């Protein structure tokens, strides 16, 4: 690809290079990011702010039925925090199934109840936090301890 | 000075409407000035600090609860009832199967049943038309806000989607150039410990 | 009024929040960038020298 | 339908305020009831 084997490059070089490889999208988005959350455990960049929540996949309860993709509660302030969750490195995902750490609760609890039930199903277990959580640890720059905001 | 309006019956005329008008000066705990009518006749009572304190006194009922449940009462269970001759008016706080005596006002009626239910007209179609008029200066005021709120989505969603787009792409070319180089290390490395 | 309140508040919140995403969007790709070369030239060094050993061999 | 008060004063009288009201379904230019009162009396008709 024309990185120098025989010589130790610079931000330029490595820039020129990376113009130059091809448009993909082969690798699944979940092998992505356990690829992305294996280097940046390896080389620590782990606890940089834009990939935070990387090790967190989490559900935004703005659909007023859980797991329907019919149901979403658009124009509310939930809708923000997803862009924040994304933003700083959550697999946000619109269904809830087994491979969820994590339900996020806005305003309306009409839900709790039922996530609470559902969660009686579950081998690992979710939390429920406030939005709140998302905020305080984008702001602050690093994760916030989840117990203050559990449900 | 302050001033509420509200619709009322009394068992002693129970197929009717009638209008009680409460106006005071800055609280309903100075004193005040009450009104009733039917829609044709002036009925009124001027009624007093020393003496609505001197309720909450002859009654067994406190001055919080009393004045409460008398704007629970009075400012819109209850009951009401007045005759226009002794101008006697009273009212109880009917509970289940008890009944106990909250109020009354021995009123003195006036002559001009017109200018009363025109003040009261007036009020009520100056108050509705000030209210129109903020109703549309907040909802201009907050469709800006809102105008504005939602392009700041827009705009964070592109963000948003440029910055996730950012991190796959470069990671993936990271990961294609790194892992041809940890591939070739692994190569060498065993085809050096065996040469 | 509630409507008003919510959205002045909500509005300096997403015009703070996304302007501050937008200045760390334009420092991640230099990261990222710096972050590559060290790991990259590292390798390249290991490559060097056991490549230059299988070739004495 | 619709309904619209309106606050007057008649020429006749200069310190009474009056009320019109007027009482419709959506074009006045249907027809309309029509009632003035000055609070201690009230007239009305209709037009066509």
């Amino acid at each position: 690809y024309g990185d120098s084997y025989f010589i130790d490059t610079d931000l330029n070089q490595l820039k020129e290079v990376f113009s130059g490889i091809k448009n993909s999208n082969e690798q699944t988005p979940e092998e992505m990011a356990s690829l992305i959350a294996d280097l940046e455990y390896r080389y620590s960049w782990d606890c940089s702010p834009l990939s935070m929540f990387r090790r967190h996949t989490v559900y935004l309860d703005s659909y007023a039925v859980i797991n329907d993709l019919s149901t979403k509660n658009e124009g509310t302030r939930l809708a923000i925090k997803a862009l924040e969750l994304r933003f700083h490195g959550a697999k946000v995902v619109s269904c809830l199934a087994e491979g969820v750490s994590h339900v996020i609760i806005g305003e309306d609890h009409s839900r709790v109840a039922d996530f609470k039930a559902f969660r009686r199903t579950f081998k690992r277990k979710f939390k429920i936090l406030k939005e709140s959580w998302v905020t305080d640890s984008i702001d602050k720059c690093e994760l916030q301890e989840e117990n203050q905001y559990l449900i | 000075m302050e001033r509420k309006i509200s619709r009322i019956h009394l068992v002693s005329e129970p197929s009717i409407t009638h209008f009680l008008q409460v106006s005071w000066e800055k609280t309903l705990e100075s004193g005040f000035v009450i009104t009733l009518t039917d829609g044709h006749s002036a009925w009124t009572g001027t009624v007093s600090e020393s003496e609505i304190s001197q309720e909450a006194d002859d009654m067994a009922m406190e001055k919080g609860k009393y004045v409460g449940e008398l704007r629970k009462a009075l400012l819109s269970v209850y009951t009401f009832n007045f005759s226009k001759e002794s101008c006697y008016f009273f009212f109880e706080k009917n509970l289940k199967d008890v009944s106990f005596r909250l109020g009354s006002f021995n009123l003195e009626k006036v002559e001009n049943p017109a200018e009363v239910i025109r003040e009261l007209i007036c009020y009520c179609l100056d108050t509705i038309a000030e209210n129109q008029a903020k109703n549309e200066h907040l909802q201009k005021e907050n469709e800006r806000l809102l105008r504005d709120w939602n392009d700041v989505q827009g705009r964070f969603e592109k963000c948003v989607s440029a910055k996730e787009a950012l991190e796959t792409d470069l990671y993936k070319r990271f990961i294609l150039v790194l892992n041809e180089k940890k591939t070739k290390i692994r190569s060498l490395h065993n085809k050096l410990l065996n040469a």
